[PDB]
RNA sequence: GCCCUGAAAAUGGAUGGCGCUCAAGCGUGUUACCUAUACUCUACCGUCAGGGUUGAUAUGAUGCCCUGACGAGUAGGCAGG
RNA sequence: AAAUAUGUAAGAAGUCCUUGUUACUUAAUUGAACGUGGACAUUUGAAUGAAGAGCUUUUAGUGGGCCAUUUUUGGUAAGC
RNA sequence: GGAAUACUGCCAGCUGGGACUGAGGACUGCGACGUAAGUCAAGGAUGCUGGCAUAAUGGUUAUAUGCCGCCCGUCUUGAAACACGGACCAAGGAGUCUAACGUCUAUGCGAGUGUUUGGGUGUAAAACCCAUACGCGUAAUGAAAGUGAACGUAGGUUGGGGCCUCGCAAGAGGUGCACAAUCGACCGAUCCUGAUGUCUUCGGAUGGAUUUGAGUAAGAGCAUAGCUGUUGGGACCCGAAAG
């Protein structure tokens, strides 16, 4: 009788799609990336800064 | 605004009830719109609609027409339905038995069927015997046999019939109707 | 004028026809007369048969 | 008193309200204009296949 | 009845149902069948091909029903026999007591041979018959006796 | 007054191509046309007989009849708000099979063989043409390819 | 009859808990499948940069398209294309699968539309907040996963996130999944079009055509 | 480029008016703000469509009820009053 | 020799295998039409859409038009 | 070399202020939080408190104030027009009836149908009743003399609703009326063929054909009625110069 919108009202957020629970609980809307070192070749930064 | 692609508030060009005021037809309808709703049987959906039909779309089914249809194989003992009125035909001689359910029977046709040991039935009576329309042969009369339709499509070389009131020579038979009088149709 | 796919009619009323209309309102009356006339005849025709 | 002589203005609009559809097609089309001697012999050809066919029904 | 009529509906709209540009005037195009050969010919050719000109012979003082000759087909025929007696002869089917049908008496004037009759001898009196009609009668053990 | 003869406006249309005048080669006459064939109409100006009308130039219809020296063609023609059917009796010099029907049957035979090979190894088919697609990722390398960089050019007059 | 009710009821009480678990598990996989693929494109570029080369992304397979023009005085050809794309009312908008056959469509329709490449965030909120299905003509709000399963179930898809999944990954039943979705009725952009005049090109400093990755900022402010 | 000359008409007068000179003028850029019968959500009127329901079951079966979409209009057609 | 416009095709009324009718046709059961029987339906032969498709009868008003971008002809030009 | 920050983007991260709405009316659905009994913001507002009586409130009306609003009717591409008519009010004031018709619809009967010229009868222009005719229909075609509708389950082919069979179903097979396309047969016209015969010119069997018909091929019509449409009528109402 009255559309309720999942993006407010967590009750209809959970009816549609559970997991939102675990999503919220385990955070992972954030979640930090894995770190790496990979530095770019010289030919890259050479042309990057070329006239 | 909506860039409409379809005529708005168009109605299906389809009858919804009969145009009749026949209290009895109105009950025959009321009957079969119950059957047509609460049974997954095609036959009822056909009969229901058929009741709405005007007289022209209810051309008479003939006795000989039923006799012939009953010569189909596997058909001999089916009960034939004619949402409309059956008329007698002196041209058949041997008429079989069976049962014919229809809206009205003519005197001659009612006799016909009965004499040959058959039986005449109404639609509501047909309903009780066959709620799901079992073992039935729905028949329909020839629509384009109407005299009105002879004049349909009247145009040059269309081979149809002129709305004329008084046929004969001297009546629309000279110029345009033969090579020797101008041209031909 | 001529138009549409209709039958060519011939309705002869181009001639003052409204002066010579005959309507039989006396269909009823003239029948009664015709009967009265019959009985009153048969009377004075003694027992002869009309 | 001169006047507008000709135009095709509005004419496609009108033509496109119920217009164009396509052509009216069928299996077994009109043998209007097909070679007379062929039709003539197609007749016999057809008549025979029927004969031969119902022959296998006795 | 007027109460059901469209003019009742038009009251208060100007000009009735007759338009503003074109008006409802007094015989545009002329009365009756004016200019069938001129400004109305596209109607007259189509809708009424054949209208103008002459065809065939004239007949002075043609007397209708010098040609009175109503047709009756084998298709029916058995209808002319009183329905009661009809069974009796169908079942008997003899050649020494086959029913007689005076067609001229039934108001007819020629028997045509459209249709089928059973195989049951009939004596058919009729002025005029089609070759086939006779043939189908003869074939069921009946005869045609010409009358007048 | 205005002029609307049968071959009006066709000065260039029914004209031969540069240095392809003269006699028609024999190929044209060795072609065989069957009913249901799809032909392109294209008039030859040197063949004055069995000649298509100018409307039908560049139009393509179906064969409905074969005759001593002509094919009958059905062309669907727009007049008013409806298409009407037209039956043309064209001589053979004015006619040619449609290459794209001849591609189509070839694709039909191929779709058959692929289908056979597909079930003869019981696997899936997939025969419908798919349109050109976006492009998957690539990794272009820079070895012997260190990007020449460009700039717009100044204006100059050369008269 | 007083016993056979609890029989029928617990039979769907069971099955619904079950359908719920399948969804959870599916949903979880998607998060992952996305989490990976995107991390992949990242390092793919970093690697390629290290190797002295260049990673170039796959061309987008998806656009979201919004009608930004009204209905008056549109030429007949684009008018047809705006309709075949179900964009027959200003600010309505749909998803298009990018192939050459549909690209030439957008080319035509271009002065009347704004479009680009939608994010997962933009698609997710569009389907959630404004997702409606077409069921017997009618425009039904996607208020319970049963509605989607009941209709797009025959192709997998028994959830709203299966719906979303099939959209953003394009894939096997995009056609019918998309067509399920009624055209999205957006409002005007809250905050405005950020340009004085819309009916130039985005490149010419105002709306319509391909704004690529910028379609999300617009559509979010219209959603 | 902007500005000046070239630049003459009849009642008294018109960047719409006032008035405006690092503009309230000309070129360009960036934000914010004002506002349509359009767009978004919602109530109600109506029109169209799809569907449920007289199984014993008081007063509307051409009825009650559910759902979706739609609404400009001369000449003109039909409908319900 | 463009651009824009413009024809047709993208299969079930289809494909193959076998061999039937005929007075047409071939030197010829050779063709040509049209068939019986057998085999092929998951993407059955590109995309998007379809707010249902198909069809029949009948009748109104109208048959002075004008305007804008572009293409254009007459005219020095025109609110021609 | 180790960072920070900007820019951009994501979070099913948290939260403050303001606004408009509260349709619906037992339960039924999908869920959420709980070990739990239970509880909930989960298929549309409730709780608490206060205010109003010669009153709160709302309706109408007059006036004022802000913004807005040219005279209708008409012909016209274009009217507020420096286009026409209209000073004002009451009453009157224009698509009718009829003869014959098209289509559509209702109804009666149906291979028929139509009592009402007339007769019978009467509680007297009514109602009730009826014999013979006649009309339209059930035969067409041809200028006419004339002739006149089954090779076949009233044919074959392709679609065909409904029904029947098998299958749990999806399906498959059978039957297939109406209607549609196409091939065929029949009747008449036209042009051929010209058997058996005959009183030697009568007769016309049989087989035909890119010809032709408002035909045949298990009838649909007749009648009363209604709206719209057609023609003749003063003919929607008012109007000449004339004869």
């Amino acid at each position: 009788v009255l559309k309720k919108n999942p993006l407010k009202n967590k009750q209809v957020l959970l009816r549609l799609n559970p997991y939102a629970k675990v999503f919220a609980a385990e955070k992972l809307g954030s979640k930090k990336a894995e770190k790496t070192g990979t530095k770019p070749a010289a030919v890259f930064t050479e042309t990057l800064k070329h006239d | 605004g909506i860039d409409h692609t379809s005529k708005q508030h168009k109605r299906s060009g389809h009858r919804t009830a009969p145009k009749s005021d026949n209290v009895y037809l109105k009950l025959l309808v009321k009957l079969y719109t119950f059957l047509a709703r609460r049974t997954d049987a095609p036959f009822n959906k056909v009969v229901l609609k058929a009741l709405f039909l005007s007289k022209i779309n209810r051309p008479p089914v003939s006795v000989s027409r039923i006799a012939r249809a009953l010569k189909q194989e596997g058909a001999a003992n089916k009960t034939v339905v004619v949402v409309g009125t059956v008329t007698d035909d002196a041209r058949i001689f041997e008429f079989p038995k069976t049962t014919v359910a229809a809206l009205r029977f003519t005197a001659g046709a009612r006799a016909k069927i009965v004499k040959a040991g058959g039986e005449c039935i109404t639609l509501d009576q047909l309903a009780v015997r066959a709620p799901k329309g079992q073992n039935t042969l729905i028949l329909r009369g020839p629509r384009n046999s109407r005299e009105a339709v002879r004049h349909f499509g009247m145009g040059p070389h269309k081979g149809k019939a002129p709305r004329i009131l008084s046929t004969g020579r001297k009546f629309e038979r000279a110029r345009g109707r033969r090579r020797s009088k101008g041209f031909k149709v | 004028a001529i138009s549409k796919n209709l039958p060519i009619l011939k309705n002869h009323f181009r001639k003052h026809w409204q002066e010579r209309v005959k309507v039989h309102f006396d269909q009823a009356g003239k029948k009664v007369s015709r009967r009265n006339a019959r009985a009153t005849r048969a009377a004075k025709i003694a027992p002869r048969p009309l | 008193a001169k006047s507008k002589n000709h135009t095709a203005h509005n004419q496609t609009r009108k033509a496109h309200r119920n217009g164009i559809k396509k052509p009216k097609t069928y299996k077994y089309p009109s043998l209007k204009g097909v070679d007379p001697k062929f039709r003539r012999n197609h007749k016999h050809a057809l008549h025979g296949t029927a004969k031969a066919l119902a022959a296998a029904k006795k | 009845p007027s109460r059901f009529t469209k003019t009742r509906k038009h009251r208060g709209h100007v000009s009735a149902g007759k338009g503003r540009i074109g008006k409802h005037r007094k015989h545009p195009g002329g009365r009756g069948m004016a200019g069938g050969q001129h400004h109305h010919r596209i109607n007259m050719d189509k809708y009424h091909p054949g209208y103008f000109g002459k065809v065939g012979m004239r007949y002075f003082h043609k007397q209708q029903a010098h040609f009175w000759k109503p047709v009756l087909n084998l298709d029916k025929l058995w209808t002319l026999i009183p329905e009661d007696k009809r069974d009796q002869y169908l079942k008997s089917a003899s050649k020494e007591t086959a029913p007689v049908i005076d067609t001229l008496a039934a108001g007819y004037g020629k028997i045509l041979g459209k249709g089928r009759i059973p195989n049951v001898p009939v004596i058919v009196k009729a002025r005029f018959v089609s070759k086939l009609a006779e043939e189908k009668i003869r074939a069921a053990g009946g005869v045609v006796e010409l009358i007048a | 007054g205005k002029s609307h003869g049968y071959r009006s406006r066709t000065r260039y249309m029914f004209q031969r191509d540069f240095r392809k005048h003269g006699a028609v080669h024999l190929s044209t006459y060795l072609k065989v046309y069957k009913v249901g064939d799809i032909v392109d109409i294209k008039a030859n100006g040197s063949i004055q007989k069995g000649m298509p009308h100018k409307f039908y130039q560049g139009k393509t219809g179906v064969v409905y009849n074969v005759t001593k020296s002509s094919v009958g063609v059905i062309i669907n023609k727009m007049v008013g708000n409806r298409y009407l059917e037209k039956r043309l009796n064209l001589r053979v010099e004015h006619i040619k099979h449609s290459k794209c029907r001849q591609e189509f049957l070839e694709r039909v035979k191929a779709n058959a063989a692929k289908r056979a090979e597909a079930k003869a190894q019981g696997v899936a088919v997939q025969l419908k043409r798919q349109p050109a697609q976006p492009r998957e990722s690539r990794i272009v390398s820079t070895e012997g390819n260190v990007p020449q960089t460009l700039a717009p050019v100044p204006y100059e007059t050369f008269i | 009859t007083a016993e056979q009710v609890a029989a029928e009821r617990a039979a769907r009480k069971a099955a619904n808990k079950e359908k719920r678990a399948i969804i959870l598990e599916r949903n979880a996989a998607y998060q992952k499948e996305y989490e990976t693929a995107e991390r992949n494109i990242i390092q793919a570029k970093r690697d390629a940069k290290a190797a002295g080369s260049y990673y170039v992304e796959a061309q987008h397979k998806l656009v979201f398209v919004v009608r930004i023009k009204g209905i008056n005085k549109i030429p007949p050809k684009p008018r047809k294309v705006l309709q075949l794309l179900r964009l027959t009312r200003i600010n309505s908008g749909t998803f298009v699968k990018v192939t050459k056959a549909t690209l030439e469509l957008l080319k035509l329709i271009e002065p009347y539309v704004a479009y680009g490449y939608p994010s997962y965030s933009t698609i997710r909120q569009l389907v959630y907040k404004r997702g409606f299905g077409k069921i017997n003509k009618q425009r039904v709000p996607l208020s319970d996963n049963a509605i989607i399963e009941a209709n797009l179930g025959k192709y997998g898809i028994l959830s709203i996130d299966d719906l979303i999944h099939e959209i953003i990954t394009v894939g096997p039943h995009f056609k019918q999944a998309n067509n399920f979705l009624w055209p999205f009725k957006l409002s005007n952009p809250s905050g405005g079009w950020g340009v004085p005049r819309k009916f130039k090109h985005f490149i010419q400093g105002g709306s319509f055509g391909n704004r690529e990755e910028f379609i999300n900022k617009l559509v979010k402010s219209m959603n």
